[PDB]
């Protein structure tokens, strides 16, 4: 009610994750490849 | 079955047993060198040729 939202707990905590994809399916609005190598490399 | 495999990252070895190639392009090239030298010359003279009366003693 008003501890929570005040305090947190000792060992309940979030961490952070990363990473590379690729998304397809655009209507010609995705990378000039010619520009960016990694792109047509992955 | 063979284990995960990703995406798009590149094929490197990750286990024993992978293959890689290696490019052997080697160029070394060493050397060294040094001297020294010396000299020296010298050379004395002194002739008399005609020595006056009074100095004949000496």
């Amino acid at each position: 009610e008003r501890i929570r939202d005040l305090t947190s707990v000792q060992g309940v905590r979030e961490n952070s994750l990363i990473g590379y994809g690729l998304v397809v399916g655009l209507d010609g609005t995705g990378d000039q490849t010619t520009q960016t190598p990694f792109t047509t490399q992955t | 079955n063979y284990g995960y495999q990703p995406l798009f990252e590149d094929r490197r070895p990750r286990n024993i047993g992978d293959t890689l190639t290696i490019v052997l392009q080697e160029n070394v090239s060493a050397s060294k060198s040094s001297s020294a030298n010396a000299s020296r010359d010298g050379k004395t003279s002194f002739g008399f040729d005609t020595v006056p009366r009074y100095l004949q003693g000496l």
